[PDB]
RNA sequence: AGGACCGAACCGACUAAUGUUGAAAAAUUAGCGGAUGACUUGUGGCUGGGGGUGAAAGGCCAAUCAAACCGGGAGAUAGCU
RNA sequence: ACACAGGUGGUCAGGUAGAGAAUACCAAGGCGCUUGAGAGAACUCGGGUGAAGGAACUAGGCAAAAUGGUGCCGUAACUUC
RNA sequence: AAUUCCUUGUCGGGUAAGUUCCGACCUGCACGAAUGGCGUAAUGAUGGCCAGGCUGUCUCCACCCGAGACUCAGUGAAAU
RNA sequence: CGAUGUCGGCUCAUCACAUCCUGGGGCUGAAGUAGGUCCCAAGGGUAUGGCUGUUCGCCAUUUAAAGUGGUACGCGAGCUGGGUUUAGAACGUCGUGAGACAGUUCGGUCCCUAUCUGCCGUGGGCGCUGGAGAACUGAGGGGGGCUGCUCCUAGUACGAGAGGACCGGAGUGGACGCAUCACUGGUGUUCGGGUUGUCAUGCCAAUGGCACUGCCCGGUAGCUAAAUGCGGAAGAGAUAAGUGCUGAAAGCAUCUAAGCACGAAACUUGCCCCGAGAUGAGUUCUCCCUGACCCUUUAAGGGUCCUGAAGGAACGUUGAAGACGACGACGUUGAUAGGCCGGGUGUGUAAGCGCAGCGAUGCGUUGAGCUAACCGGUACUAAUGAACCGUGAGGCUUAACCU
């Protein structure tokens, strides 16, 4: 795989930040509303990570207007223009599937701080 | 379709064919000569071969990882007291296969499996 | 994929609170309808004075999926439940004054121009 | 299910034209002991490729 | 027009500016030497010869060396036809390059499929399974009935039943050439094409409209 | 139960 | 206290799958009902064939029951094959 | 009829958890069930998991899935109380 | 109606749609008072219908773990 | 009648045309849109539910349409067992009664390891005239053929208005089919972790066995659909119903008799696949064998000695290939498999030691330890020197050339 390789890497970017499971990140994606641009944020918490070169993806789930909404983010797709961690969260798993099925009170995920 | 996959099932569940490869490990450090099936022979370098790379350094937590795939203290004290020394030196390939006759019970293909220094 | 027999939730003011799919609209033998797509439903639940009653036979417009909408750079977008918006048998123009939760931008065309406006978010 | 009538000796005999065993090809040669054996097989004294494996 | 030989390198994506993934195989198209030309007065038709890759000179015969002997190519490890049209000739020995298809806008890539083996008729001809519960009696993925009773009396020629799945040579047709990459022998097709990584496929230019 | 054609 | 409740032994036999030249001429697996009572069980005894016994199904009476099995009349008779 | 997955009365009654003679793992003690070795197709049997939907299946929710413990709070029509 | 042929009687409830279910009417082919009439709390491996939960029952199947099926060595049937 | 299993459902179909949709036309009491009716045409397509054992039917909502029939009212050695039909029981009715119903009601054992034909796959033998390795040609055969909606032309033609096109073009879907795994996911009892009960490794700590993988949480490769690429064509030839041009028999008329031109998803091709057992066994390219003697029955004769080629098989290491055969890669002049090294992916901060705490536990070393089927490398182990099969220039006749 080593024409496949030589084909991803001039692909992949070079300024992603480092994240983790836990963390409240904030992506700000390029929306096309006819012709003109615009970027819009997505403020939520990163409930898995899928390391794989140019076809690594993240997970983010944030609860807009009382309903909650996952989004299956590209890392490295020319779409999400910038990547920013707000908060730096403290888990001990690498897919917090299990925020699904908590709410309010219940799905606070304590501060990392190392 | 059993493509791109390895491992043999043997005529076995899961948890027979762990034990019955962990006795036969103990045999082969204990002996350095067994005579199997051919198709256990083969099977086997891909258990007892990892158990002396991970024989060649010496420290107290290996010791606990070469018991726990193991469960014997006279093959623990053998591997890194003898089969450590030897194959220190050895990328690899600590096995040889010998293939031989066929069994009379059942017309099975058997094989010696040793050691590569004896 | 919405199918037959699903029970979806109801995402404007027109009163109901729980509608069940009963014919998927646009082709023979179709199996599913994703976000955007007209259904035909049935009213299971109601508030007690809203425009609709319960037992009316009506249209809608999936507007939220749990299976979710993929994107042109192989994103998804999904939701914690089915919504829709109930439309007219035949102007097919929404009932309701008022939307709520977001909504995705399979909606924007003229079709729908009127559900993206009073939408609270669009993604 | 069950046959109608009875096949012959005929085409029972068709039948086994391919049940019929073939030999070994023929038998290597130890290179130091001159014994016969199977190929890629060691001898019956212990030998393989001119070096004495199973000191049996 | 002539196609060439390539081999499945394996699938990934392309990414746009304006946010598109586009999934492309790449095809490892390495230079086709041809070996001999056909013409209607010896061969009653028209064709060329090529070869590609290399062969280990170990293995090849000695009807095959002198085959390539007489082009003065070097031994590849295979051998493809490709039909002339009207208009097109090469010479023995001549190599052709990737950019054969430089500004071709579609291709049809044929290769073998994988191989299922032997598949039942659920999977193989898409029938539909029996109930599994019910009270059915050992007949769950069975095909069920396989013909009317005393007329005909036989099964018919073509009847859908189980047997040897996949392992065969298909053609995929109008796939959208995304890049052609000739200092590295290289062209991306828009798709899946067939067969497992690795193997030989043909890439010959769109025959459709 | 319909046993034998009848 | 209770022909009381839940539930193992013990007694049964409601459903499904398997088995159907069966492991078995009636079972196996997973569930199921009763489970101090009109219960269940060991050992011995009594009732005999137009007879017994039957909380009654034409049930049971030695894998046989709208009249057991064995021997005899007997080589019944057969306008039928 | 078998070295047959069936039937057969009584006596003994260890540890840890458990209400328990249930059940899990063990002790004393006894066994691995008298054809094996490979392979890892369809299909059959016995099981595990399943995106979105959730009886739309079907003669019928058949079968599976689900419920399941102890303490406390709380509990409708109807009633022969 | 465990009884009603005509009959899927007619009206009401349930459902988007109900030859089945529930409540009624009486034109009871062909109910009826110890071969009992009408009710009835509790009980039922009882019959019919509905809902909540739950699910591969199903849309529509996919993958996996084992016992056969396949190959080799030994023994070795049966209906027809 | 020394047995040819019944209605309905499921599964799988196949044919006819008396055509439901799509296709092409004539007439219209056909302005347009939409219809009515008739002719040609079988390539493809041709619903989900409620009730009922139902086929049927009615109803709800779709669709371009929800065709009509044959095939033992197709299909139980393919499945079911709901029904008007064994033995139990009850109602109404008839009978004094045993019982009976053409009425209703609850319950009620569906066996078969495929010899032959047929069909779906897959090999062995021999032939094809010296032997061998490849690449083809294509006689022949099979697959596929569906269609909606929106926009432009154009609010144009038509029409008083209301309404509203033919012909042509672009876009986007439904159902179906083929391939694939980059993405989204499912599985992943061979990877990592959490935890309950208990037994054991002398004990603490750390681990292992068992309880459905003990119960769970994630997950690599592979396989896979719900995931995403592609397809149906355009074009050509000869036509159907139909429309004509020129034109007499019949001074005119007339599509026809001579002659000529259009004309459909049907036919023959074009697209994809199998294919020289196509015994009519084809073609091209390359490679290999260039010894001696004897006899009878003197001929496509038999034998002896020498010789063994190209290639094949066999054995081993094996594979995205596979039930077994077969097919592909490799065998030391070697990456074929296993191991090992480096990485990747997954899990989620190992063990030991130190500190804080009365203790459960927390913190530092530490994104640590372990890591299957993955990627890139590396002869450490196994793939042996041989031996086996296969020969020694390839018949006759006739013709054309060189001699
Ligand atoms: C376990 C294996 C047994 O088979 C069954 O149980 C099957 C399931 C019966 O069907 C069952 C079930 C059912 C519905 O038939 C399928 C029923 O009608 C019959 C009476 O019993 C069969 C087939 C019957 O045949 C059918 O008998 C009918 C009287 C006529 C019919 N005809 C078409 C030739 C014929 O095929 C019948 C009588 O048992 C066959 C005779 C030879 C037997 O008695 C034999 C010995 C059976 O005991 C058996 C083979 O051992
Ligand atoms: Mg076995
Ligand atoms: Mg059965
Ligand atoms: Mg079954
Ligand atoms: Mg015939
Ligand atoms: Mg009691
Ligand atoms: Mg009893
Ligand atoms: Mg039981
Ligand atoms: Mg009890
Ligand atoms: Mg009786
Ligand atoms: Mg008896
Ligand atoms: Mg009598
Ligand atoms: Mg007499
Ligand atoms: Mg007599
Ligand atoms: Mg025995
Ligand atoms: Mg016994
Ligand atoms: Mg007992
Ligand atoms: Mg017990
Ligand atoms: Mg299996
Ligand atoms: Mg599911
Ligand atoms: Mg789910
Ligand atoms: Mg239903
Ligand atoms: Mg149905
Ligand atoms: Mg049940
Ligand atoms: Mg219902
Ligand atoms: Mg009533
Ligand atoms: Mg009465
Ligand atoms: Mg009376
Ligand atoms: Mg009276
Ligand atoms: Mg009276
Ligand atoms: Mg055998
Ligand atoms: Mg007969
Ligand atoms: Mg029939
Ligand atoms: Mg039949
Ligand atoms: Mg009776
Ligand atoms: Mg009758
Ligand atoms: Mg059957
Ligand atoms: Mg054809
Ligand atoms: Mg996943
Ligand atoms: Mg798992
Ligand atoms: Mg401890
Ligand atoms: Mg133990
Ligand atoms: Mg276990």
């Amino acid at each position: 795989s080593n024409i496949i390789k030589q084909l991803e890497q001039e692909q992949m970017k070079q300024d992603v930040p480092s994240f983790r499971p836990g963390d409240t990140v904030e992506v700000k994606v390029w929306v096309v509303e006819g012709s003109k641009k615009r970027l819009q944020a997505f403020e939520g918490v990163v409930i898995a990570i899928r390391n794989r070169g140019l076809h690594s993806a993240f997970t983010v789930r944030k609860i807009s207007n009382g309903e909650g909404v996952e989004r299956v983010f590209q890392t490295h797709s020319p779409v999400v223009d910038s990547i920013s961690v707000k908060r730096r969260g403290a888990v001990r798993k690498a897919k917090l599937y299990y925020l699904r099925e908590r709410t309010g009170k219940a799905a606070r995920i304590k501060e990392r701080l190392n | 379709m059993r493509h791109r996959k390895s491992g043999r099932q043997l005529n076995r569940n899961s948890s027979h064919r762990q034990a019955m490869f962990r006795n036969m490990a103990g045999s082969l450090v204990r002996h350095e000569i067994i005579k199997t099936t051919l198709p256990k022979a083969k099977e086997l370098r891909r258990v007892v071969e990892p158990l002396i790379t991970l024989a060649k350094t010496d420290s107290v937590a290996n010791r606990r990882l070469a018991f726990a795939r193991t469960r014997d203290n006279e093959i623990v004290a053998k591997l890194f007291n003898e089969l450590g020394p030897r194959f220190a030196s050895r990328a690899g390939g600590y096995t040889r296969i010998l293939k031989c006759g066929f069994r009379a019970g059942d017309n099975a293909p058997m094989a010696y499996i040793e050691l590569v220094d004896r | 994929m919405i199918q037959e027999q699903t029970m979806l939730n109801v995402a404007d003011n027109s009163g109901a609170r729980r509608v069940m799919c009963i014919k998927v609209l646009g082709g023979s033998h179709r199996r599913y309808a994703g976000v955007g797509d007209i259904i035909k439903i049935t009213i299971k639940e109601a508030i007690p004075r809203g425009k609709v009653k319960k037992g009316d036979v009506l249209k809608a417009v999936v507007v939220r999926t749990k299976k979710g909408v993929r994107r042109p750079d192989g994103s998804v977008i999904r939701f914690d439940g089915n919504a829709c918006v109930l439309l007219n048998n035949n102007s097919e123009q929404p009932i309701g004054t008022r939307i709520f939760g977001p909504v995705t931008r399979e909606l924007r065309s003229e079709k729908f121009m009127k559900i993206i406006s009073l939408a609270p978010e669009v993604l | 299910a069950v046959q109608q009538n009875k096949p012959t000796r005929s085409k029972r005999g068709m039948r086994r034209s391919h049940d019929a065993l073939t030999a070994v090809t023929s038998l290597s040669v130890d290179k130091t002991s001159g014994e016969k054996h199977l190929r890629h097989h060691i001898t019956a004294d212990g030998y393989y490729r001119g070096r004495k494996v199973i000191a049996k | 027009m002539i196609g060439l030989v390539g081999k499945k390198v394996g699938m990934t994506r392309i990414f746009t500016e304006d946010g598109v993934s586009i999934p492309v195989t790449v095809i490892e198209v390495e230079a086709n030497r041809v070996t001999q030309v056909k013409d209607l007065a010896n061969d009653g038709y028209r064709a060329i010869q090529v070869t590609t890759g290399a062969k280990k000179a170990n293995r090849v015969t000695k009807p095959e060396a002198g085959h390539f002997a007489k082009a003065g190519v070097e031994a590849g490890r295979g051998l493809w036809e490709f039909r002339l049209a009207e208009g097109e000739e090469f010479t023995v020995g001549q190599s052709i390059s990737v950019e054969l298809f430089a500004d071709v806008k579609k291709v049809d890539v044929t290769g073998t499929s994988k191989g299922k083996g032997f598949a039942g008729t659920v999977k193989r001809w898409n029938f539909r399974t029996q109930d599994a519960t019910h009270g059915n009696s050992l007949s769950h993925r069975v095909p069920g009935s396989i013909g009317q009773n005393q007329t005909p009396g036989k099964v018919f020629k073509g009847k859908k039943m189980a047997g040897q799945m996949g392992n065969e040579r298909v053609t995929v047709q109008s796939l959208d050439v995304v890049r052609v990459d000739a200092e590295r022998n290289l062209l991306l097709v828009k798709g899946a094409v067939p067969g497992a990584t690795g193997s030989d496929l043909i890439v010959k230019p769109a025959v459709k409209a | 139960m319909y046993l034998i054609f009848m």
